Parts: structure tokens; C-alpha cells; sequence
């Protein structure tokens, strides 16, 4: 069912449920548990770390994982292996890093051509991107982030796909990554428990953006002072958000772009329905995320299409679906609450200054120092125009 | 492992309307 | 029961279960699950974000609140809504913005008048309250956190009322607010469990406080050094908490005043009792935050009065009240967990210096320019005396 | 059964069921639920915190404790006291600060003992332990935050012991503290349920790492380049973590032992078992943290020793137990997590800068400041090589 | 939507005495 | 009491693969 097979050769299958989760851009990962049995035996007891699974879905969606995560457990006379695995796609980037220190302005193929150096993986825009300069390159980090950072400049989207070719994986960058999708879902056929959640406590009409000013001034608002707003505005009114403050952008092309991106992006829907599979009927409904679907609920007042943003599959055995999970449009309020912890909780913890017991002694350290040092500059500024 | 979903959940609805 | 409104013109009554909380200083919030029926059909299919709820508790309390969630969810051949709101004397806070950067020394009037430029409401202080410096105006920020900071320097606590007036909202700013109020407890009468919760891990006996000394100094301890206790501390014994480091303050009358509420703030005292209204007997009663209260319970140790700082009312139809919920003293060591933990996830992820692999080189890279230009800074000192 | 007596003179006794929870060199922990009784009155109604428990396990381990936290619950018509209660030799550190900022070279004695100052208790070392220099002293912080930095440093472990002699608690500090112990198990006599878990996310093969360039460089990379890496690399391969950027170390013995820890470190193998104590049988096992262990599961692959992270006693009255947890190797890797969420949270709230509604203003105010003075600094630079 | 509660509960007592 | 446990182990399952 599973063909697994160590770093170094031959295959070997096993049969077990699985768990897989795909979202557009994020990292997907799968899990599963195998058991002791008299099949699996010479298996399990010799699993190490990064074996390398594939062959999911049958002969067929030969996309190769890696396990990191190894659990054991010891049920009755036998053994469970509950474990995770991520794809190679993503773990292949978070195996190398990047050490001189991107800086400056640069243009979108000669970023993602620096960081694809010596993965052997492939990128490619399909549209006109502009360009932008990075500050700092991450000479301490994967090229993952960076690839991160990346797709947050200029690529706000990507896809990838294992191409025909052996050792090859197409980095299809774009913006909104969409496919249309024949299939469809309603409440009556596919759509079991719909629950569209419409979040808005971060939420704007009209807006400020100040985007040109030099690195050294922070508020004397030279750099294209303006302030837009969406259509919806003239009815609820004078609302606004947190003003595009920072800003070395020149044009004013971008400046109504990015703000209006900032604005729509906060009156959110999230609509983390249910999709369970018909396999006698409807087979053709293979749900893949960053596709788009016409989903339409009676009384509820909706027809319109929207796109997957994760979806989560599960295959007992032979590769036969049971259950799917869903997520349209943003992929959770849930999820993103969770993200922000998980962040806060390594972001933290990485560091080193940090003192529970009264904090703030290597913050207040720092900003005193540099406001003696500019006390300093004043002191050697009079100093010298007397000279 | 059905349960950690609801909890947070909730948590993320608590999120609203927290902070003065 | 519920008459809400669109943000233009007419009314619409609708009955539902309701849950409202109210805090002392903190937002209010209610909660509430409408659901389709052949009434409602008009209104539940027709509701938008920021539709405006009021008249709860009948005819009286026309606290007008605001929606800002909205979840909708099937329920066999119908459909629930879920929602959330927030009060309008806080929500029409977080509507508008101050961009001129508020900085330098500011009478208490001075400031909460300016920013309540436009908004339309009313402050008042009641007794003399001091002066002092803001350091950085929130040009990017609300209105209501720069009022949370503003209450953090002189006004302590506040407490929000619908005056007669239409559209009027007087902020009485107080430290320790508080109303007598005739009711009362006890465990045989009113208070069905009662949890109380003395927390003390981040407390104190003694304690040092500096807050004098220059901007430019941070440690080299000029500036009103002294230490003070409480009277428990005799008993206890030598103890401290982080000491008043941070401080620009001049004279020593606020030095023992602000010191000793660092002390008694931390031996805390959590009472998150329930309480269990009786209708037709003991009616007056209706909880409200920020009063005074005599509770009471045998076999426990208790007979002193306290202040709510909590309270959570349920109403089911026709604004009866089917049960409450009170927390006493400080709100919760549940809740100033949770606070913390939302804060931190919250602070996280509205950075953009965050870089979950090898975090610190953003920091770091910051603190070794620092020492940097301090060394160039040495240099030129040493290059100006030389002439 | 529990002996606890005011802190000052006298003690009186208690039964109740204990739950101990002890660490190698994090601070232990207990916690206890006394109820009202006939007995017990004169103590349950007149416990005030730090009362100072004792005789836990009986006519020896007389580790004295001391209580922080109190709730007290009202059960029929009587009433509960959960409470819980950490060590004097880690309290008696939570006391005392100091204010006197430790900074430069230091060696271990000198620093171990400058912080054993009035406290009454005594360390030592072991082993010959090299030196280092600690940039800021923590003024405001505890004496037991700068144990953890000073252990992180030099001692990477520790173990107390309450002496023969009566106000005295040896430190022995070590690296990786260990005893020898008789006892062992097996999943057949004392190993009900075998979690193993091998956590593998952040983990390496070879390595890089810079430790002598100056304070002001940051990566023109002097200071001994190199990159290392373990045995198992060469069938895992190319993979690399966080290289060792920050760093002030002159040799390159040191460079390699720093290295290879931050390597084999990271390769993550959590035992959390659970221990079941036999009484008529094998009573020689009474768990205690910081020894060796020879397990040993068949059916699992598993014969190797290990040694213990953490231990839970529960004892119900006359100090028998009931059940033992333990975990191995690591602690947990549930337990790290909580542990940064719980560091993010606190160390978020103990700072000032943090404001939600558009945060990074204190950081990127800070950071334009310091931009700005450094094209001063530029200025001031060229208009003194003019003279 | 009861269940919050109780695991926040015992989260912020574990926050009690979890740091060297 | 038992509770605690099962959220924060799916939770710390949830911390892998949750980063780009």
C-alpha cells in the first residue's frame, strides 16, 4: 500500500491508514500508525528517522515523504508506530541554508535562482512580477524562509508539482494559485456541515499609507501621503486599520495595490465545512487545494465559487478514501490563533537576551545606551560645527 | 484528539474583545 | 427582546438567548445564537457586520452595542447564527486613529480631550490627579490604547455610563471605582461555591525603587534610592520583587506610593465565586461591575467586603436572568493567564523581524551595530579632544 | 503524616495525599489537597502562606518545603485547601537579588559563591570547569536566573542535598548528573505503558559554527571557521541547523565540544513511561531524578540505559505511594512546549513597549533612531578626516 | 464551550513553579 | 486533571509542519 524505503535503496510496502493535510503554500504533512504484526516486522523494528515514504494514493501520486517524527508504543504483545512525515519538496529547502547575506535590491529570478542552488529543484513565474530590495539575507537560515520572505515580496502565492521528470519539482509562482475544478459541492450532495464563520474585529474601510519616506525620519510624512478605501465603506463608515507605515516604495502604483490588499484581506470568511466522498457516484471530486469549487448552500443565502485553502484526507487501505476535511477562502480563525502562539512560543526560546525575572534589562540596556550614544553625537555634532 | 479543536476554538472566540 | 438595527435608520426586535460580561475597565462583550425560524426569516438572512444591537434588559439598558463575528451554521432544514459584540463607547474608540506623535509632559484633561476629538463622547475626572510625560505618541495606534496608557499613568481605573443625553457617554475616570451598592452575599444565600484563589508566586515584603536618574544613566543609582515594606513583611521576612528600575520621576512622594502598590498588588486574592439570582425573593440584586459588596461565609474565615471586578450575565427571553457569574477582587488567575498568552501571540505576528529558523539575527545584527557605532562614537571622541 | 509549622517555632501534623513532582535541575514541586475535619481545624482556618511543610515521606526526607499558592473550596459543610509548595533551596534563591551588575571574565568559584551571599547555602564543583564572561549582571534580577545563566555557562547540571548538618544544602554542580542505581525495569515487572517518542524536527548531521570574531563584525567570519559533524551523518547526509554564530571564544577545543552538543542534542528520544511501584516486592526502586537506569522492553527493540529527567510521587498517608510517573532522557516533548508558551507569555507583559493595535513602532522607532545616528556618525566621520 | 475552563485552569497552575 | 495532557500532546503534534 506504502512503499517505504530507507535514504539508501530498496522498497518496501506496508499496509496502513493514513492521514494526509495539503494546503496551498504551507508545508503539507501526513501521519499515520502502523502495528506490530506477523507482515510489517522486519519493518518496524527497523525504521530509523528520514525513511523515505511514497507510492500514496496507489500507483500513482509518487510524491515522496520523509518521516521526522517516531513514536513507539507497546500495545499488548505487539507495537504501535504512530508517526509524521513531511514532504521532500519543502524538507529538501529546510536541509540547506544560506550564508551570505542577501542584500539590496533584487529581481524575482535571481532570488529564487540563488536559493535553488544545488537543490536541483526547479522555480518559475508565470506572470510579470515586479521587484523589491531585501534588507538583511538570513545568513543563519533555511532557504525555506527565505523562500518565505520571498513569496511575501513579490510572489504571494506558489504550487508545486512533481513534473514527469525524475528528481524534479516545479515551483510554479503566481499570485492567487487557482486551477478551475470541474466538480462542484452543495449542502444537499457533498457539503454535510457547513460553517461559514465571518470573522472581523481587525477589519478597515478607508486607510493610510506612508511609503517613501528615507530609512531616517519614521514620521515627517514626505512619501506619498494618502489614504483609500473600499466600496463597501460609504455604508459603515469611517473605520480604519493599522496605516501602512513602513515604507521605502517609491511609486504610488503600489501604494493603492498594497493598501487596498491590506484592506481586503481583513474582512474575513472562513468556511470550514465538512466534504465526505461518494465513490459509487461523484468519484470524479478528488478535492486538491488551491482549486476553485462552486459551492452553493439553500437557505443559507449562497452561491457563489470560492477556492480550497486545505484540505485533509484520510486512506485505510487500498488507497480508498473515507473522509475528507475542508477549508475555503483563509484557512481557519482557528488555525491562524494557533499559528500566532506556536510563533510567539519558538520565536521566544530562540532568543537568549530574555530574563523572566524582571524582563525588560536587556530592552531598557539597549535603548538608554542609544540614546546616551545620541546624546554623545549631539555633544561631537556642537563640538565639530564649532571647528 | 478530537477535543483539542473545540478548546481551541473557544479560545480563538475569546480572542475577540479581550483587550481594552 | 433584542431590537437591532442596521448603522441607518429602523429597528427590528428578535428574541434570543443572550450572554453579556462587563468588566470593571476592560470591554464588555456579549455573545448570542439567533436561529432560523418562520419569524427571524427577514432579519437573520439579512444581517450584516456592525449591525447595531440594543434594549437589552427590556425596556431600559439601551446600551447599544455593535456585531462584529458572525458565524452561520445548518442546522437540519434551518440555521443558526452565532455572533459576538462589543460596547460602542469602546468599539467608536477603536474606530478612529492619532497620528500626531503625542510626546513630552501632559496634563491629564490635555490629554483625554485630544483624543476625544470628533469621537463626540465625555471625560471627566473627579478627584485631583497628577502629571506626567508620554514618551512616544501611538501615531500608528487607537484611540483606546493610548486611553489604556493614559489610564495606566493617572487614571487608574474608569467606568462608562449612557448619560441621559443621546449620544453621550460619560468616562468618569477614578482611581478604584467604585458605588456602595445595599445588596449583599453569603454562602447560605446567594453564593452557591465559592472558589477562593490566593495566588502569591511574584510577591513581596520589601522592595527597592530608583526613578530619577537621566535618561543616559540606567544604573548608576542617583535618583531617590530607597527602599520601603509593607507592615506583613515583619513576619514574612526579607523578600523582593523586580525594583522600580524604570523611572524618570522626580520627587519621593510618588516614589513610596507607586512602590507600595507594586507590594500589594501581587499577595492576590481571586474569588471566582458563582452566584444564583433569586426572582421572586432578594431582587434587588441585578450585579453590576465596579461596586462594593458584603459577602460572607461560614466555616470559612469570612465576613470582609469587597468590589466585583467580574460579572457575567445570561438572559434567556423577556430579559429574564437565568443564572450568573462573578469574579471578585482580581478578575482571575485563569484569565490573566490567558491574557498573557494572547498578548505574546499577539505582539508575534504583527512583527515582520521574526525568523523562526535562527531567530536573534535581528537582534543581534541591531545590537552589534550598536557597539559599533559606539566604538566609531569612542573613536571620534578620542580624534575631537585630540583638538 | 505532614508536618508544617508557621515560620516561626512550632509544627503541627496533617494527613493528606501528596503529589511530589521532582526534576535533575529544574525546581521541584508539590501540591496537596487538605480538607476540613474534626481534626485539622485549628491548622486548615489558620494557614497563612509560606508556612513551611515538612517530614514529607515519613521519619526522613525531611526536605522542608514551603507553600505559595492557597485555594480554599467549600465541599458539603466543610472545605477543601488545595495548595501547592516548592523547595527552600530553590526559594531561599528566589528571595535574594543582586543589584551590583556582574560583568566580564569570571571564573565559576568566584561567580557561585558571589551569589551565595547571606543565602547560607554552599556549592561546589566537581570537576575542573573552565571560564567565561557574562556580559550583563542581572541588577534586577533573581540570585536563581543567574544560577540558570551561570549553570548554562559553566555547571550544565546541578543536584542539592539537605546535608547532615541542620540550615545547609550542598550544591554539587555537574555536568550531566548522574548516580549509579540497583534497581532497573522491564516492560514485564515494572514498565506498565512505554511511550517512546523520538522527536526529530530540529536536528542535524554536520554543522557550522563562528566564535571569535569582535563584538562590532558579526560575520566577516574570522574567528575559526568550521563546520563539524557527527557519525551518523554519512548515511543520513547533508543537513545542518542553526550554525554556532554567536559566539566570543578564542580556541577551538571549545569549538568542537559546543558543536557536537548542539548536534546530539537535538536528535530527541522522550521516554515517558509510567512506573508502577511494587511494596511487597522489589521495594528497593524508590525513584529519584538524576540516576541511571538499565531498562529494558522486549518486543521492542530496547535494552539500552538511560537515566531519569523527571519523577512524580503521589503518597496518600503514611507516606505510602500509590503510583510513580517518570520520564527519560528529555523531559518531555510536551513539556518543552509548554514551557516556551509559558516563556513567551511571561516574558510578553513583563515588557512596556507592547501595543497590540499596530505594534513594531517601539522596535522600528528604536531601529530608524539607530540607522540615524549612524548617517550622523557617517557625517561626523568625514567632516573629522577633512581636519 | 464548558470545557475551555477547566484545561486553562490547570494550565495557569502549572505556571506556578515550571522555571529554574 | 486527565485532560490536560491529551490537548497538549496534539498540540505539540500540531508544532511540526506548521512553518513555512
Amino acid at each position: 500500500t506504502i512503499t517505504i524505503k530507507p535514504p539508501k535503496g530498496n522498497g518496501a510496502p506496508v499496509p496502513v491508514e493514513t492521514t494526509l493535510v495539503k494546503k496551498v503554500n504551507a508545508d503539507g504533512v501526513l501521519t499515520f500508525d502502523i502495528l506490530e504484526n506477523k507482515y510489517t516486522y522486519e519493518v518496524i523494528n527497523a525504521i530509523g528517522k528520514r525513511w523515505i515514504v511514497s507510492h500514496v494514493e496507489g500507483e500513482n501520486d509518487k510524491k515522496e515523504y520523509v518521516i521526522t517524527v517516531i513514536d513507539r508504543k507497546s500495545e499488548g504483545d505487539r507495537q504501535l508506530v504512530e508517526c509524521t512525515a513531511r514532504e521532500i519538496p519543502i524538507d529538501k529547502l529546510m536541509i540547506d541554508r544560506i550564508y551570505v547575506n542577501v542584500t539590496g535590491s533584487f529581481t524575482v529570478e535571481r532570488y529564487f535562482n540563488i536559493v535553488f542552488q544545488g537543490t536541483g529543484m526547479l522555480f518559475e513565474v508565470e506572470g510579470k512580477v515586479k521587484s523589491s530590495k531585501f534588507e538583511n539575507g538570513g545568513e543563519g537560515d533555511t532557504r525555506l524562509e527565505m523562500f518565505k520572505k520571498g513569496l511575501e515580496h513579490f510572489g504571494l502565492e506558489y504550487k508545486i508539482t512533481y513534473d514527469k521528470k525524475k528528481d524534479r519539482y516545479k515551483f510554479v509562482l503566481t499570485p492567487f494559485a487557482n486551477q478551475k475544478a470541474s466538480y462542484f459541492i452543495s449542502d444537499e450532495v457533498n457539503a454535510n456541515a457547513i460553517k461559514l464563520e465571518e470573522d472581523a474585529s481587525d477589519f478597515a474601510t478607508f486607510i493610510r499609507g506612508y511609503g517613501n519616506y528615507s530609512g531616517e525620519e519614521t514620521f515627517e510624512h514626505a512619501g506619498l501621503v494618502m489614504e483609500a478605501r473600499s466600496a463597501l465603506a460609504e455604508i459603515y463608515g469611517d473605520i480604519h486599520a493599522e496605516p501602512f507605515k513602513d515604507g521605502k516604495v517609491t511609486d504610488q502604483e503600489t501604494m493603492d495595490k498594497e493598501l487596498q490588499s491590506r484592506l481586503k484581506k481583513s474582512l474575513k470568511q472562513s468556511l470550514s465545512l465538512d466534504f465526505l466522498v461518494l465513490r459509487e457516484s461523484y468519484p470524479e471530486a478528488d478535492p486538491q487545494p488551491g482549486d476553485i469549487v462552486q459551492i452553493k448552500s439553500t437557505k443559507l443565502g449562497l452561491n457563489d465559487l470560492v477556492r480550497i485553502v486545505q484540505v485533509k484526507t484520510i486512506r485505510g487501505i487500498n488507497n480508498v478514501i473515507v473522509k475528507q476535511d475542508v477549508t475555503l477562502g483563509e484557512f481557519n480563525r482557528e488555525q491562524r490563533y494557533m499559528k500566532k502562539v506556536n510563533t510567539a512560543a519558538n520565536y521566544v526560546s530562540g532568543l537568549n537576551d530574555v530574563n523572566l525575572s524582571n524582563p525588560s534589562k536587556a530592552a531598557e540596556n539597549l535603548k538608554s545606551k542609544v540614546a546616551s550614544i545620541a546624546k554623545s553625537t549631539l555633544d561631537l555634532m556642537s563640538r565639530t560645527d564649532l571647528i | 484528539d478530537a477535543l483539542t479543536s473545540i478548546v481551541n476554538g473557544r479560545n480563538a472566540k475569546r480572542n475577540s474583545e479581550y483587550y481594552l
